[PDB]
């Protein structure tokens, strides 16, 4: 029952390690997929204006 | 490759978070295995 | 993904802006030779 103990307590200073990385990659998994929608809105910008220049050489071509 | 790599960054960031709940629930059954004897 | 979009499309913008800079660089041609005439 005392090697239980060294067990249980072996566990569970692993398992709030556990839950204390687990957070962490919640918590930069969030700001990552965040920063991501931040990339995603990104492209839509410019995309939106690379062809609105691209159509505005059009003009200026002919 | 450019978005779908960071999409693949992401996805293997959810593949750790995923065995992370894995071993999380694992822990679970091991502490309640060290409570129940 | 998209940065290989971005970087295509950037430069087919910048090649497209190469033609049109050009057009106008022999379109002012033209004009100098409205200009002898």
């Amino acid at each position: 029952i005392d090697e239980l103990t060294t067990r249980k307590c072996s566990v569970d200073a692993r398992l709030q390690a556990e839950n204390e990385r687990a957070e962490r990659q919640d918590r930069g998994l969030k700001e990552a997929e965040t920063t991501y929608a931040k990339l995603v809105e990104s492209q839509k910008t410019l995309v939106d204006f690379v062809r609105k220049e691209y159509e505005d050489t059009k003009h200026q071509k002919y | 490759g450019s978005f779908d790599e960071i999409s693949q960054y992401i996805q293997e960031l959810e593949e750790e978070r995923r065995l992370t709940e894995s071993s999380i629930r694992k822990m679970e059954k091991e502490k309640s295995d060290l409570n129940e004897k």
